[PDB]
């Protein structure tokens, strides 16, 4: 084998960021990252993104729907559309020898989409199926309510189309969103098996497409409201979030360390998390099945730090009080040094272990390229994560305690507290 | 670190022509099987 | 209370074929010979049966 | 720059090395800063009797509850202060304990691993706690429908054989076990040379061998009284089991025919055939009259919700079939189409479909191995299955030998006119009787 | 191109159009085409307004044929005003079928 | 017809040819047996005896 | 025209075998077959051409 | 609890070649 | 593609009447004399038909 290669970055005059790496794996992977997301919709159009990501297989001006599926299927490759409130990521996988074929489809689907109205109408009922499968897991419904409870305009937009809009999404709205949000400067392209120079000329085709900048959104404002649901399920879910720092900031690192100190993630299977502070606080509060951990969601505009607790309907109040009381003690300055080191080790192991997989590595590179366009190696992550001091964590805890809280809770709710009394 | 796929924040709905759609995130779950009895009943929607 | 020609099996067939059969409104006389053919057959049959009693 | 078969030659190979006691040590080195170290044991429910059916599952619950050197919560405190992940799983023919951690902590991981497989404390109070935990977990599994129908398929296809019973075992059996049967099971089974140590990632074979000798070298290799647990072949039975419960939403049929053992070449060709049939779901994009034949027809009258083809392999025997869900009213139609597809493969197989199947198989092999943990699992399972680790180049060579004619002969050898095993759990009033199912395994036109 | 032959071609086509009686009933050319599966799908893709217009004109034609009547002279369809609204949709459907058949043979 | 051509329809015919031959043979023997066709039957080693 | 040809065939059938009837019958028979097998498809395509189908 | 289900013995109906729970059935299927 | 016996008009009647109509599992041999009667009717026609060619 040859020497370990490095990733090449370049920025075309259009503003597009192109990044490539040359490994020697026999399977090649290509990804397109777009700054478009659910937060860029307004009240006039909603559920557009949720339908848009389902249209990846639809016909284009340069390729038919029949051709795309059959060609990809015969080669044995895949095409997926990951989505989130901030970003949308097209991804394709195949063998080394078939890259030139698949890229032709990928480029087409995002450059020359032809949203046939009859095709869109026939695809509409699929929205219900997708939405139902996601809501099968109650955690999805709790968060989408949580975002709608803590933000007023921008990030409150649901990832899934509202029920009343299912039958009323039009191709004109799809077209309008594409033109104003698929701008070149908003995009980034990543390749793993492909060579950099060929990536330049394959991407040269769409330099006559899009261009400039797109339609900017609105800074997400914080409200602090509650959204209860009162469903018939026996196991009540909840959420206790407060304003946090912004994605990619020094303060954001302190919050990451904070949640891992509170036993955010389980490590050993079929085992109690003794080191976790929250499980210890709850174990002496309830003697029936329970689950607890911390929450952390950082976005470009703002973040949200909080706590999630699955518990019995009767013991919901006690569980929440114990968790909240535990955070107060941390904020009071009672924090040992060993926990800081243990939490940091958990963070670094998680980071490296997550990036270990090629798919996640391509996802992490794309996310970083969009905001900055300059890859930051994991070693630099480690130096940043090791700079955290105890006083920083105490300040982070104090900010969470003093800040206004938003709570979304689905379940029986017979004994669950309210905000302003928690 | 700027990707939420490696965090416990929002979910990441996915779709694929051949693969199935499954959300992610790392907020508490799974570890409730040991202490509890949360059943997994099949319902109107079925996917592997 | 509901019509009795929509329950009895022998009346369901007659209702489908004869009474509530959806038929175009602009069909001309050309579409009548069909029925006549059967009618003529029904005539022949009976006429011949009576001739068979003495042949 | 590199061709497919040319890139296959840049994959590092695995270095094997035996210890004095007979333990096999394998390793695949790379530049990654992490590693996955685990022990694979050729012990499963296939080696158990009615008195100790649930022993393997029960021990899994007590594996990390404490040991002589690290009593109680000491074991998990050390694991979690390191940031590593400790995991385990069981099967009817294998067991495994593996740890994901940083290469900087390779030494300690092995130590703990050795401690967990030699010095497993079995405190009685813990046994009582696990009794209730297993009792509750069994209730959860009942909720899962797929598990229920796959256990039913084993129960009916291996009637009167040790392979019929499930890993967890009867509920009545788990409430009467003692600290004497578990010790007997542990002493009689967990010992070299059955154990296989594996470590993929940024680990050096030299370091992996010195550490193993330090800790794993003490495992005995001699049975007391020469009570060797010999293995025996398993008979296959063509039968059906029907558990009817109309309150459930969907019918949940499962069918399978007898298939080769893990160590026969034909299985490779069978995998190609399973790629032709493919899998389907309700969330997949497009595909309506646009995908594989069984899935294209799967959406013309909206028959299935999701069907998948499986090929379970054991030593000297295995199961080959197809699992599908369907609505109450469309059970027979889905089975009709599935049987037609199998027969078509047995008689009329074009090379274009075969080429698609081969390409899909290559993608699955390469893509599955991505990541450290899948690599370590492959090393352990292969060393306990074949005695070696088939390299990718060999896999490609064997696949290239596959041809439409080859697929026809092999499918005819195992699929045509063979008695199937059927399992159905749900509203199954429309499921066709065995005679009709058995008559659909051949063609009067052929 | 040929002028006299082209004008003769236009003249004879107009004569044939007038010889066909569907203009006498207000019917457009695309309404008379035999409805095979391809046409059925093409109609399914029409916008609501054209679909509604097509249905009404068919009803009027059927109603007129009922009583053996003829629409007044002034209301007859004219050779130059006709719009081939259904042509683009039918062409796309046929092309898609050809592509499917071409793939299916190899 | 033109769609029926192609590399694979030729392959499908090839696979089914053995079956077609066998079915044709079955029909021919069945016809001869049913009709007691002396012309062909006279060259059968044992059946010929039937004929006086 | 095809209907008239059938009328001629019927009329010829009612007449004895002679020179004029025999030749007329042959012409009617060939005309019958040719019209159905050749003329009808050709004119149908021609009409499709004048309609710019 | 579904693991408590097991097929009752059919020994009084099974054919001779499949009466043993250790011999494989593949060597007699074609004969039967 | 679904079976043709559930789509062709003539095959729907044959499938309903003979192939797939549910029947009790325990009906004894007494329930076999109905089918025989029709068979006998069939037998009585053909034989009589040939006799009619000479009577
Ligand atoms: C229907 C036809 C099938 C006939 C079935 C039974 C036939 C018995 C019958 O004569 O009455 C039914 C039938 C009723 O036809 P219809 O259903 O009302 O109209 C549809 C026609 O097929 C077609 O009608 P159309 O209006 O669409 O086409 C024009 C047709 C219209 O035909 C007619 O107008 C004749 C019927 C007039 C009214 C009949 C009732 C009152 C008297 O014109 C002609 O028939 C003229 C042809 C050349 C005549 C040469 C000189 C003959 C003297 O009568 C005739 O068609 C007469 C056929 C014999 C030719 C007569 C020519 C005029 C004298
Ligand atoms: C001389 C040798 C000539 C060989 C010609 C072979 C033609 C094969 C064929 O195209 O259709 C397969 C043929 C059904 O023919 P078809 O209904 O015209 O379907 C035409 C298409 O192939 C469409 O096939 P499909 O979608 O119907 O599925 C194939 C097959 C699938 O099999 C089934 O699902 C039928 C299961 C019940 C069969 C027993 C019916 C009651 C007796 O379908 C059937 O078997 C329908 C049988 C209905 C018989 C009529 C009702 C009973 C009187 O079924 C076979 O498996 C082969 C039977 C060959 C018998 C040869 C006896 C020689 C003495
Ligand atoms: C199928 C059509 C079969 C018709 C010919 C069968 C008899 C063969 C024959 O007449 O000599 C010709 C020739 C010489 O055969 P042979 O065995 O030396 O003559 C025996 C005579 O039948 C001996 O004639 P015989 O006067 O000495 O004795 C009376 C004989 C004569 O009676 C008949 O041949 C009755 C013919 C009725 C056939 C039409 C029934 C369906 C409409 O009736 C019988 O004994 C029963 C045999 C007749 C066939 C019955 C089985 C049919 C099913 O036979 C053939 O070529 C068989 C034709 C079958 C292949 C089709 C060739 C078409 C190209
Ligand atoms: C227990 O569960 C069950 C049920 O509950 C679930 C059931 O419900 C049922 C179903 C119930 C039953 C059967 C019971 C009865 C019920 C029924 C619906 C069926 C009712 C029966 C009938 C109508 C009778 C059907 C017919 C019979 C006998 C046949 C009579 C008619 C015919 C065509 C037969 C054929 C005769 C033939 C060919 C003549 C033989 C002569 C042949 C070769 C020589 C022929 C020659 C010619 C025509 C020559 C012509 C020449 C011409 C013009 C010359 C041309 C010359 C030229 C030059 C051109 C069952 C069985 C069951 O078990
Ligand atoms: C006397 C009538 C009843 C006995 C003969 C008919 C019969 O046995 O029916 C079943 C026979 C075979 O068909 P079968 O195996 O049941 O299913 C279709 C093939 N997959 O189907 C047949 O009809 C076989 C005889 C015609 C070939
Ligand atoms: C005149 C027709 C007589 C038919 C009945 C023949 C005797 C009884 C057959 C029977 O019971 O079926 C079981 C079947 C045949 O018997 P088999 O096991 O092959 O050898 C017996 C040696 N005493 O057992 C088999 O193995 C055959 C598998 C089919
Ligand atoms: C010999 C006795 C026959 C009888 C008793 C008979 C009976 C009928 C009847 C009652 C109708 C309905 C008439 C209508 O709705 O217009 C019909 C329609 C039809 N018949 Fe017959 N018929 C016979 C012969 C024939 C013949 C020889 C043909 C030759 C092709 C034929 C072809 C048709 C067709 C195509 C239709 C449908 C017409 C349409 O859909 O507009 N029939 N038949
Ligand atoms: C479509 C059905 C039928 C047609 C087309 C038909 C036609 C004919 C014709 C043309 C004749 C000779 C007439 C003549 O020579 O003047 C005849 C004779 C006869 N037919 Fe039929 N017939 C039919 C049905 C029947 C039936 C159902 C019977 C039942 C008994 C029958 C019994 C007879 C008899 C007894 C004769 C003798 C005529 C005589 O003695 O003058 N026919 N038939
Ligand atoms: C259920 C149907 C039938 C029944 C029960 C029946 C019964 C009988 C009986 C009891 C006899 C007396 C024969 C004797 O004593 O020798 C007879 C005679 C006869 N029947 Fe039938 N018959 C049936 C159908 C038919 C049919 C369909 C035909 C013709 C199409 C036919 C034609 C004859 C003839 C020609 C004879 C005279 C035979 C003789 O004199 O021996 N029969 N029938």
């Amino acid at each position: 084998p040859p020497q370990p290669q490095d990733l090449e970055f370049t920025k075309l005059p259009n503003g597009l960021v192109i990044a490539s790496l040359e490994n020697y794996s026999p399977v090649s992977r290509i990804g397109l990252f777009i700054k478009a997301g659910s937060r860029y919709e307004d009240f006039s159009n909603l559920g557009t993104t949720h339908l848009l990501r389902l249209t990846s297989s639809l016909t284009t001006k340069g390729a038919s729907s029949f051709k795309i599926t059959r060609g990809i299927e015969a080669v044995g490759g895949k095409l997926s559309v990951t989505a989130t409130r901030e970003n949308m990521a097209y991804t394709v996988e195949c063998l080394r020898g078939d890259v030139d074929i698949l890229m032709e489809f990928l480029l087409n689907v995002t450059t020359a989409p032809e949203f046939r109205r009859w095709e869109v109408a026939d695809l509409q009922p699929q929205l219900k199926i997708d939405k139902a499968v996601a809501f099968q897991n109650p955690q999805t419904h709790v968060i989408e309510n949580l975002h709608a409870a803590a933000y007023r305009n921008a990030l409150a937009n649901p990832l899934y189309c509202p029920d009343y809009r299912i039958g009323k999404v039009t191709s004109e709205e799809l077209h309008y969103f594409v033109q104003n949000h698929f701008t070149s400067a908003r995009m980034a392209l990543i390749g793993l098996g492909v060579s950099h120079p060929v990536l330049k000329q394959v991407a040269e085709q769409f330099l006559n497409m899009r261009g400039g900048l797109g339609l900017s959104g609105a800074k997400a404002n914080y409200r602090g409201g509650e959204i209860r649901e009162q469903n018939g399920d026996s196991l009540v879910h909840a959420a206790f979030v407060a304003e946090s720092a912004v994605a990619g900031s020094a303060e954001a690192n302190a919050f990451s360390v904070l949640q891992h100190v509170l036993g955010a993630g389980p490590h050993v299977k079929r085992g109690s998390n003794t080191t976790s502070h929250l499980h210890q606080a709850v174990a002496k509060a309830t003697q029936q099945p329970f689950d607890v951990s911390a929450f952390n969601a950082s976005y470009s505009d703002s973040g949200l730090f909080g706590i999630y607790t699955i518990s019995q309907a009767t013991a919901a109040g006690d569980v929440i009080k114990a968790a909240y009381n535990q955070v107060k003690t941390i904020a009071q300055g009672n924090l040992s040094n060993t926990d800081v080191q243990a939490a940091k080790n958990k963070l670094k192991a998680g980071y490296l272990m997550s990036v270990e997989s090629s798919e996640c590595f391509l996802e992490e590179v794309g996310s970083q390229a969009l905001v900055a366009g300059s890859y930051m190696p994991p070693s630099t992550v480690l130096q940043q994560i090791d700079s955290v001091a105890n006083a920083d964590i105490i300040n982070a805890a104090k900010k969470f305690v003093s800040g206004q809280k938003s709570m979304a809770a689905s379940g029986n709710l017979g004994h669950t507290p309210f905000v302003d009394e928690l | 670190m700027l990707s939420v796929a490696s965090r416990s924040g929002p979910f990441a709905p996915v779709l694929s022509a051949t693969s199935r759609g499954v959300a992610g995130a790392l907020r508490p779950l799974v570890q409730a099987t040991v202490p509890a009895t949360p059943e997994q009943p099949v319902l109107d929607l079925k996917r592997p | 209370m509901t019509p009795m020609r929509k329950t009895n099996p022998l009346m369901k067939l007659i209702n489908h074929s004869f009474i509530d059969l959806p038929t175009p409104s602009n069909i001309s006389a050309w579409w009548n010979f069909g029925s006549l053919l059967g009618a003529c057959l029904i005539l022949q049959i009976t006429t011949g049966l009576f001739l068979a009693m003495h042949y | 720059t590199a061709t497919f078969a040319q890139a296959l030659q840049f994959v590092p190979e695995t270095q094997v090395s035996l210890l004095d006691n007979g333990l096999r040590v394998a390793s695949e080195q790379s530049s990654q800063p992490t590693c996955t170290v685990g022990v694979w044991i050729d012990v499963g429910s296939r080696f158990e009797t009615e008195k100790n059916n649930g022993a393997g599952y029960f021990l899994e619950h007590l594996a990390f509850k404490g040991t002589k050197n690290r009593p109680g919560s000491a074991l998990e405190k050390e694991v979690e202060s390191m940031g590593a992940h400790l995991n385990a799983y069981s099967t009817r023919e294998h067991t495994a304990y593996y740890i994901k951690a940083l290469s900087k902590d390779l030494p300690k991981a092995v130590e703990l691993l050795g401690d967990i497989v030699q010095n497993c404390s079995l405190e009685d109070s813990q046994i009582e706690k696990e009794r209730d935990v297993i009792l509750r977990e069994m209730q959860e599994n009942d909720a899962s429908m797929r598990d229920v129908v796959f256990n039913y398929l084993h129960a009916t296809a291996f009637q009167g054989t040790p392979l019929a019973q499930a890993v967890e075992g009867p509920s009545e059996n788990v409430r009467k076990l003692s600290r004497a049967d578990l010790t007997e099971y542990l002493s009689t089974h967990y010992k070299a040379p059955r154990m296989v140590l594996a470590a993929a990632g940024g680990v050096e074979h030299q370091q992996l061998l010195d550490l193993a000798q330090k800790h794993l070298g003490g495992i005995p290799w001699t049975y007391a009284e020469d009570a060797v647990p010999t293995l025996t072949p398993c008979r296959f039975t063509g039968s059906e089991i029907r558990h009817r419960d109309d309150a459930l939403p969907f019918a949940h049929v499962a069918i399978a025919v007898e298939g080769p053992g893990w160590a026969s070449p034909d299985n490779v060709a069978l995998q190609v055939a399973n790629a032709i049939i493919g899998h389907y779901d309700c969330t997949y994009g497009g595909g309506v009259h646009l995908s594989s034949p069984l899935a294209s027809g799967a959406v013309a009258n909206k028959l299935c919700q999701s069907f998948q083809t499986f090929s379970i392999c054991y030593a000297e025997t295995g199961l080959l079939g197809a699992h599908f869900v369907c609505d109450r009213m469309k059970i027979d139609d889905m089975m009709f189409v599935l049987q037609g597809q199998w027969m078509r493969l047995c008689t009329s197989a074009t090379e274009s479909e075969v080429a698609r199947g081969k390409n899909i198989l290559r993608n699955a092999l390469v893509s599955h191995l991505d990541g450290t943990t899948p690599v370590c699992e492959d090393i352990g399972r292969s060393l306990l299955t074949y005695g070696r680790r088939i390299p990718l180049a060999e896999w490609e060579s064997r696949i290239a030998e596959v041809d439409a004619s080859v697929v026809r002969e092999i499918c005819s050898k195992y699929i045509y006119d063979q008695c199937p095993a059927v399992a159905g759990y749900g509203p199954i009033e429309q499921l066709p009787d065995y005679n009709r199912i058995r008559s659909g395994m051949f063609w009067l036109r052929f | 191109a040929v002028s006299a032959s082209g004008k003769w071609l236009d003249g004879i086509r107009k004569w044939y159009y007038n010889a066909a009686g569907f203009n006498k009933l207000g019917l457009m050319r695309d309404d008379t085409i035999y409805e095979d599966e391809d046409v059925k799908e093409a109609i399914r893709r029409l916008p609501e307004n054209l679909y509604n217009d097509r249905m009404f004109r068919i009803k009027r034609a059927l109603d007129l044929n009922l009583k053996h009547q003829i629409l007044p002279k002034e209301q007859w369809t004219k050779y130059e005003e006709e719009n081939f609204y259904l042509e683009p949709y039918l062409k796309e459907v046929i092309r898609e079928r050809k592509e499917r058949e071409e793939w299916a043979k190899k | 017809v033109t769609r029926f051509l192609g590399p694979r329809y030729r392959e499908l015919v090839k696979n089914w040819v053995p079956t077609a031959y066998t079915w044709g043979a079955v029909g021919a023997v069945g016809l001869v047996w049913a009709t007691d066709w002396r012309l062909i039957l006279d060259w059968v080693p044992y059946i010929n005896g039937k004929f006086k | 025209l095809l209907a008239a040809d059938l009328l001629i065939l019927t009329w010829i059938g009612g007449q004895p075998v002679s020179y004029p009837f025999t030749i007329i019958g042959q012409v009617a028979s060939v005309l019958y077959f040719t019209t159905i097998l050749i003329l009808m498809p050709t004119i149908s395509l021609i009409e499709n051409k004048m309609l710019k189908w | 609890s579904h693991t408590d289900i097991k097929v009752p013995d059919f020994s009084e109906y099974r054919r001779l070649e499949v009466l043993d729970s250790t011999k494989s059935s593949r060597e007699s299927s074609e004969a039967r």
